[PDB]
């Protein structure tokens, strides 16, 4: 009657009237979009180890008592969209070890009469889109010692008083995050947040007028937030104007991480407002910021994150304690401009359609401790230096960016400590054997989607001894020069699939003593030299499918016998051309 | 042959190419230090052609590994930066060119660089030098 997925059964939208063709061992049951109407008792007694129960949109109007008997392992219960409204006492009897309760849109009216006081294991409580009018954190929250997140979004909370937050003032050891979004808050009582500590406080889409917001943020005074999230939504009520003075109240709040989301009105001054000077992590997302200049040098930001914004110019940054810079998914296109960030160790400038002319050396960044450079998914990156000043670099990513002039010198000569390089799909045509000189520590080389001069794999890996991962797929390779793999004694994965190889040579694989995975599928091979795989003493997986193998005897004898004895290693099925017969099945006379 | 100098970290010399021996005197003040150098190139010769469209073909090998052929334009033919772009065929050229480079890591060993000067209007070779750099 249902749909067996795995242990996992999917009974969604099956017009069912009640939950019995399911094994007792089942650990996940999705029963949503069924007109169940009543949850009768004893019902789930035969599901001893059920973990995930989804009862969304089941038209349930009544939860009987002990209706959840036998569920001594259920950790996730989801009752979204059920008009049950009145939860009887003992409504959640039996639900031990449950840690995630989703009661969205259940016509719930208050937390004080929510019979969850005995779910000691509970960690997350989502009661969004209900009728809750009060912000009161109820008394029984003291038994819920594992509760760390409460979602009160999309309710009717208008006021925050000192007695609403009484539970946290009494218990400063409690680690709690509150989601207040889409609540029409217009008044916070004086001192209501004094002596109050929260991990994450989300206040998105609450305010319609500038002055009600300024008044309410003033009465945040005394709050300690690890992360404060402010903003609005495009499809909701917005501030007609957003003056930086609206955030005056934040000077009495101690904030570790500040996060600004979309605001209909925005000025670049908002991000440089002085109450943000001592924030340690600053973050913008969906913000219509156009320029980021003149950030006061005494700002103590250690990380800065700019996602899906609208920067017209690459920011000029002098923040002397900034350790991590992220600028990603920027709208339009920008050209890189030099920076001077002497504490910078993490730089992510990916997915910006960014152009970089002068990559790369110390003078571009002003740091000696950069370890992570992500320039992937960008525009043209014109190489002109070989990373002098940047020798601590361990992770370098150019994926899907147009590298230029990288094959015209040893552009990575200083990167003696580099472990991860990705030049895949960078439109590079390699015609210089010394392109990878200096990369003596490299473990991972991903260079898929490129090409080689004369479609020939040249001796470019002579001094990358510590390679363990080498992806050469989709490089249009037609042949391989002698000795190219002689040094790769530690290589564990070699992907040469999706090329145009017509022949192999035994000598290329005679010294891959550490090789575990070898991908030769989707080429043009019709045979292999006898004994080509005989020294791959570490081989675990090999791909040979989508090749036009010639199964005439005695030509295919070695391969057919090798594929049969090592049938556990082959992934996919190498097939004979013409007949489609698997090669492992051929027995030569 | 033609000229040699050794700096703190480099031995630099050149000669004319085997296929082209047109004379030209090129020197360096100071001797190029590959760690980084500021100075002047002294050029003194009578060109076999007009320099209005002077460019170079550079064929570089580093530790016997061939780099792709390069082409570098000195005189574009309109409002050029150097006075010698005005020189005609047969006219004396004596000039000092300021140069400066730093911040690049040069591999140890020896390089070869043959520089071939072309007059872009005629595509005729004006001279050809065979530099030999030793980095210690
Ligand atoms: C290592 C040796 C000393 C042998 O050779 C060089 O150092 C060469 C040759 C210099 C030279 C000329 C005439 C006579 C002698 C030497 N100089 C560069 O490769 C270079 C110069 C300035 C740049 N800004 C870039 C940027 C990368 C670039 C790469 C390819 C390209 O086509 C354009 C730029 C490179
Ligand atoms: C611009 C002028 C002419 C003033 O000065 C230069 O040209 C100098 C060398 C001058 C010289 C001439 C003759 C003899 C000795 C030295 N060079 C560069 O500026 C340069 C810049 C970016 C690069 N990216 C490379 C790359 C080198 C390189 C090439 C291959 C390789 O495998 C490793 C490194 C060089
Ligand atoms: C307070 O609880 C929050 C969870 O709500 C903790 O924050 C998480 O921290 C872990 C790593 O420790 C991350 O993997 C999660 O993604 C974080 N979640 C959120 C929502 O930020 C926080 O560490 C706790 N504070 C303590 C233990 O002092
Ligand atoms: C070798 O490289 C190919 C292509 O570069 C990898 O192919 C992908 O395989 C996964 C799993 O089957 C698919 O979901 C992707 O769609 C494939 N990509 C393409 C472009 O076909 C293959 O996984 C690699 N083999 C390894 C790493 O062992
Ligand atoms: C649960 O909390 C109530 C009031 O907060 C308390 O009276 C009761 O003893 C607690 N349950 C225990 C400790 O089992
Ligand atoms: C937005 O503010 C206006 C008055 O400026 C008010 O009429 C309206 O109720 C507010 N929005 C909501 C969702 O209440
Ligand atoms: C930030 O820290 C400094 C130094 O501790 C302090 O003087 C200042 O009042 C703090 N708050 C700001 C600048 O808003
Ligand atoms: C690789 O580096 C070693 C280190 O001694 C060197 O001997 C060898 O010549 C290099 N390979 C080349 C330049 O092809
Ligand atoms: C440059 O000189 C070397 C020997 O120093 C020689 O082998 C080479 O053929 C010469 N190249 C040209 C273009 O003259
Ligand atoms: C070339 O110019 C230099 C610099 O002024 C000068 O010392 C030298 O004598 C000149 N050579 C000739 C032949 O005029």
């Amino acid at each position: 009657p249902c749909i067996e997925v795995v242990i996992t059964y999917q009974c969604m939208d099956q017009k069912l009237s009640k939950v019995d063709d399911i094994p007792s061992s089942t650990k996940n049951i999705d029963l949503s979009f069924n007109p169940l109407k009543i949850l009768k008792s004893y019902s789930f007694s035969n599901f001893s180890e059920l973990q995930w129960l989804d009862l969304s949109r089941c038209e349930i109007e009544t939860i009987e008592d002990k209706a959840w008997h036998g569920l001594h392992h259920l950790s996730n219960l989801i009752l979204t969209g059920n008009p049950i409204q009145s939860f009887s006492p003992g409504s959640f009897s039996g639900l031990t070890s449950l840690e995630n309760l989703v009661a969205v849109e259940t016509k719930l009216a208050s937390l004080e009469s929510f019979p969850i006081g005995q779910l000691i294991t509970l960690k997350k409580l989502n009661v969004a889109h209900n009728f809750i009018h009060s912000c009161k954190l109820p008394a029984y929250f003291s038994n819920l010692t594992n509760l760390v997140h409460v979602d009160l979004s999309y309710n009717y909370i208008q006021t925050i008083t000192v007695n609403d937050l009484q539970f946290l003032r009494e218990n400063p050891q409690v680690n709690l995050s509150l989601d207040m979004s889409l609540n029409p808050i217009d008044f916070i009582q004086d001192q209501a947040f004094q002596g109050i500590k929260l991990h994450e406080l989300t206040l998105r889409g609450n305010f319609n007028s500038s002055n009600i917001m300024k008044t309410c943020l003033q009465n945040l005074a005394g709050l300690h937030v690890h992360r404060l999230i402010l903003g609005e939504f495009k499809d909701e009520r917005n501030l007609e104007i957003f003056e930086p003075s609206i955030m005056e109240g934040l000077c009495d709040v101690t904030i570790d991480e500040f996060r600004l989301t979309y605001t209909n009105d925005f000025s670049d001054d908002i991000v440089k407002f002085h109450c943000l000077a001592n924030v340690s992590a600053m973050s913008l997302a969906g913000v219509s910021i156009k320029y980021l200049e003149d950030v006061p040098k005494h700002f103590k930001w250690q990380s800065l994150s700019i996602i899906r914004c609208q920067l017209k110019q690459f920011p000029t940054l002098d923040l002397p304690f900034l350790k991590s810079l992220t600028l990603t998914m920027n709208k339009g296109s920008i050209s890189f401009k030099k920076v001077a960030l002497p504490s910078l160790s993490y730089l992510d400038l990916s997915r910006n359609a960014l152009s970089f002319s002068g990559c790369c050396s110390y003078s571009d960044l002003g740091t000696n401790s950069l370890r992570h450079l992500d320039l992937s998914f960008n525009g043209a990156i014109i190489m002109s230096a070989n990373f002098m000043g940047l020798e601590e670099l361990q992770h370098l990513d150019f994926q899907h960016s147009t590298l230029k002039r990288v094959t015209e010198f040893s552009a990575f000569l200083s990167l003696e400590k580099l472990l991860y390089l990705d030049i895949s799909y960078t439109n590079t045509k390699i015609d210089f054997d010394g392109i990878f000189l200096g990369l003596t520590s490299l473990n991972t080389l991903k260079m898929a989607g490129n090409s080689f001069k004369d479609n020939t794999l040249s001796n470019v890996f002579a001094n990358t001894t510590n390679l363990t991962f080498l992806d050469l797929s989709k490089c249009q390779l037609e042949q391989i020069s002698w000795g190219v793999f002689d040094t790769l004694h530690r290589l564990q994965l070699l992907n040469m699939s999706h090329n145009n190889l017509l022949f192999l040579d035994s000598s290329h694989y005679n010294q891959l003593y550490s090789l575990k995975e070898l991908a030769l599928d989707t080429n043009q091979l019709k045979s292999v030299p006898d004994g080509i795989f005989d020294r791959l003493t570490s081989l675990q997986k090999i791909w040979l499918h989508t090749n036009p193998w010639d199964c005439s005897c005695p030509r295919i004898d070695y391969l057919s016998r090798w594929l049969n004895k090592n049938s556990q290693k082959e992934q996919g099925s190498a097939k004979c051309s013409g007949s489609g017969k698997p090669v492992r099945s051929i027995i030569c006379p | 042959q033609q000229w040699f100098c050794n700096s703190s970290d480099a031995i630099i010399s050149y000669s004319y190419c085997d296929h082209l021996k047109f004379p030209i005197s090129i020197s360096s003040e100071p001797c190029i230090r590959l760690r980084g150098t500021n100075g002047f190139v002294h050029v003194e010769f009578i060109p076999r052609g007009n320099l209005k469209y002077l460019y170079f073909n550079l064929f570089i090998s580093v530790n016997s590994i061939e780099l792709p052929k390069r082409k570098e334009v000195l005189c574009h033919g309109h409002d050029d930066d150097y006075s010698f772009c005005r020189a005609l065929k047969g006219e004396t050229v004596n000039t000092s060119i300021p140069f400066s480079f730093e911040g690049i890591l040069f591999p140890k060993g020896h390089y070869r660089c043959v520089a071939e000067a072309i007059a872009g209007d005629t595509e005729e070779k004006l001279f050809c030098l065979n530099f030999t750099i030793i980095h210690r």
